[PDB]
């Protein structure tokens, strides 16, 4: 449809030009709604053509902004939903069992309703992820604890606000320079009565010796349990590992991406050097190369626990969750 | 058939195709034994297959042959569970074995295609000894028009590292040969380590040539990623607590010169198998899924 | 004194007493050069001694020779600081050199008598290659009526490990020979590692045969004490930042095969020298005390 096409182009341009849905949950919701509209409006005779068109718009969406993995995650979730619905309606993972024991394009005229119902169920599950994560705050925070945060994470903010109803603790927030969004987080936490401290990134390793545990958010969870987080999270994780401080990642399930850390030089988001070195410096900007990476790679061995809407897991289990969310044939997309 | 011609078939099939691995040849020999058995009972078939696996593992002391034998026994047990009647079971086992043979043949190309992406342009690659899967990975990488250097170790008990260096020079890839005592010296030059495996133990560690453990320890000490390429038919439910806990049938006959050692899963970054790229914790799950 | 007779004297003193080490032979050759120099100025004396040290290090590419060269130059500098007149300074130098030679000749037995008490009854000792100081400490430990089993590495590029095994079986000490690649396999059976060193750098690390770093890292990974027995005159004021920072004159001529490697002081428990039992941090202090 023309309206569907204009909505797709609006989404693509919003992704390309930055901004858009500030919260990752909002953009996941928008991606799911767009995918539902594409499924409804477009004409597809069978499951294979629907798969091909979903993959085509998913490729365009991912090429719009590769650093935002949520869109590709939702596209792959919809593809896996289509796979499971078609398999359940028509017929009856690579393992040793399958290897020892050992097709689409058959039209059924009943798959669309099941696909839409599954997408709606996914949307309802997506709506309550933050409350589900926050409900586990008291199991991980004790009396007079010291928590450490970097930047502004809405899930971690909800976590701490829910924990603060019954326990008293201290929170140290490190500003995520240059976009010092930790100031907003510290002000918001102080509004709720939690005693809070503002400090720079350079002080992280200076104060980790007096921190009990580190609770952080992330942008992406990779297939091996690695993280794409805000820049400065890798050094914070290294400092926590130096002191054996437990590092907890509060991240919903829709931030799990089936790719591997093999990709390089496009992982980080490089933005204008104005954030690091102002334009008013003058002539020295001619011969100075200044880079401003927005994201950081965190190896899985630096993460102690993952708290999601389904509970707590170790990084070593992340692979299984991957196999429970995405088909291996959709990793390349 | 008979023990003599069983061993002869094993050796001849290994000889006629020097590319095919020992485990693949053992599985093919066991499938050929199954084809011509003239038996009527699944109990006698199981006993005779166990005896044939014992003979084959007596011919050569490799972990991969025993792993393939256990996998074959599990395959037979699963097929027997599916079909009660032996006459119907036999044909199903034969066709399933043919498909299994084709899949384990394609495993090497699957591993190479999946693994070649982790090595960059200008990267320095460290290998330990001769490994056909590592060679396939490097061939796929150079086919992808990537430029990199490779270091190999001489692998003193049998200079198979020199064989690997010759095979790599045959394709004109820049390679270097270092002593078995130079690994710790050369680790800082390299960016990642790629080794093969003769067998993957239950907890995610690996069994491989005697120099693998020290290379893994050095890579961990200098924070270098340690990658292992291994086929799925090398999964064994063995749990070595230490080096001495490794069965002696795999150390010797394959002052004191063991042929293999064991590497713990904590020293391994990722494993590249025909099932995909796995964490060491996945392997155990696989085994737990296979044996109910 | 001609250059030819200098090389001839060096080689003759090395060959006549194989027990005596290369550094002692170099220092003896330098003192013999100083014995008959027919000169009148200390400036030309220092220049001639420096040139003799360069040609001697041309003869042998060992770190110990250069260690002795710098130590001897410092000895001349201090002696000149003591006395301005050339004749009195020269006689002071010859007496001091004779005393210095006497004291450095008996360092090995002091290290043995101070280090044999760290060996326990029924211990399992791992060592890298041939080192006369380790032979001496093991002989003293046996003379202390102690029973232990020694493991040694074959030291592939020149099988000095086999020579160590023969020289240890000469006294009927139970010894075993393992490959260079089997070191990581053997660490868990050994109780402690004792090695020598061709040179002790400023920060407390050591320069030794190419396989020492692997053993140090493996022992650290397995929590085993790592003891280094070395002489005082092997104290170079070098500060290698990594394996590449080692001077190339010591790696080669003594595909690409380095002959030495550097071990960081954090991988070393104690150093057994004629000065005593020291932590690595002491060594630097010594050098700081030597050069004002």
């Amino acid at each position: 449809g023309s309206e569907l096409s204009e909505r797709i182009e609006s989404f693509v341009e919003t992704l390309k030009r930055g901004g858009g849905p500030r919260s990752s949950e909002e953009m996941a919701r928008e991606t799911l709604g767009l995918l539902r509209q594409i499924i409804t409006d477009h004409r597809w005779s069978n499951a294979g053509e629907l798969m091909e068109l979903i993959r085509r718009e998913g490729r365009r969406m991912t090429a719009a902004q590769p650093s935002e993995t949520t869109v590709g995650n939702m596209v792959r979730r919809v593809l896996k939903i289509i796979r499971e619905e078609y398999g359940r309606l028509h017929g009856r993972q690579e393992s040793l069992h399958k290897l020892l024991t050992s097709d689409f394009s058959f039209h059924y005229a009943q798959l669309q309703s099941n696909i839409i119902e599954a997408i709606n169920e996914l949307l309802v599950e997506l709506e309550g992820t933050m409350e589900n994560i926050a409900a586990q705050a008291l199991e991980h925070i004790h009396s007079n604890e010291v928590i450490m945060t970097i930047g502004f994470s809405r899930t971690v903010e909800a976590f701490l606000k829910e924990a603060a109803r019954k326990r008293k603790f201290h929170v140290i927030v490190a500003e995520c320079a240059p976009f010092c969004q930790g100031h907003e987080m510290a002000v918001n936490l102080s509004k709720a009565g939690i005693e809070t401290t503002v400090m720079t990134d350079a002080a992280i390793f200076a104060v980790m010796s007096r921190v009990n545990k580190v609770i952080i958010g992330t942008k992406t969870i990779l297939a091996n349990g690695a993280l794409r987080a805000v820049t400065g999270t890798h050094t914070l994780a290294l400092a926590a590992k130096h002191h054996s401080t437990p590092l907890i990642v509060c991240a919903p399930m829709f931030k799990l991406s089936p790719q591997f850390p093999n990709e390089e030089d496009s992982f980080h988001k490089f933005v204008a050097p104005e954030e690091v070195l102002p334009f008013t410096e003058g002539d020295i900007l001619e011969k100075v190369s200044v880079h401003c990476p927005v994201f950081d790679y965190v190896p899985p061995e630096l993460i102690t626990l993952f708290i999601s809407n389904i509970g707590g897991n170790a990084p070593s289990y992340i692979y299984r969750l991957m196999s429970e969310l995405y088909h291996p044939d959709d990793h390349v997309l | 058939m008979d023990d003599k011609e069983l061993i002869e078939y094993f050796k001849s099939q290994m000889k006629e195709d020097p590319d095919m691995a020992s485990a693949v040849a053992a599985i093919r020999t066991l499938l050929e034994f199954l084809k011509r058995d003239k038996g009527e009972t699944i109990q006698g078939l199981r006993a005779n297959l166990t005896s044939a696996i014992e003979t084959l593992c007596g011919v050569d002391s490799s972990v991969a042959v025993s792993s393939g034998g256990e996998l074959f026994l599990r395959f037979i047990s699963l097929a027997s569970l599916e079909y009660s009647d032996y006459s119907k079971c036999k044909k199903i086992m034969i066709e399933r074995g043919e498909l299994f043979l084709r899949r384990i043949s394609l495993s090497r190309n699957k591993i190479a295609d999946l693994c070649h992406t982790f090595i960059k342009d200008g990267a320095t690659i460290l290998t330990h000894a001769y490994s056909r899967v590592v060679l396939r990975v490097l061939e796929a990488a150079v086919a992808a028009k990537k430029r990199f250097s490779v270091y190999v170790t001489e692998s003193q008990p049998d200079l198979s590292g020199k064989k690997m260096a010759k095979a790599l020079c045959h394709l004109n890839v820049p390679v270097t040969v270092v002593l078995d005592a130079a690994v710790g010296y050369i680790m800082e030059k390299a960016d990642l380590v790629i080794v093969g495996a003769e067998g993957v133990v239950e907890n995610g560690g690996i069994i491989n040539k005697i120099g693998t453990n020290q290379m893994a320890v050095c890579a961990k000490a200098q924070n270098k990623p340690f990658y292992v390429v291994a086929e799925s038919f090398k999964f064994v439910r063995l749990f070595p607590l230490n080096q001495q806990d490794v069965p002696d049938k795999f150390k010797y006959k394959a002052e004191e010169h063991p042929w293999v050692d064991y590497t713990a899963p904590s020293l391994i970054t990722l494993l590249f198998t025909d099932l995909g790229v796995l964490t060491p914790s996945a392997v155990s799950d696989e085994l737990i899924k296979l044996y109910l």
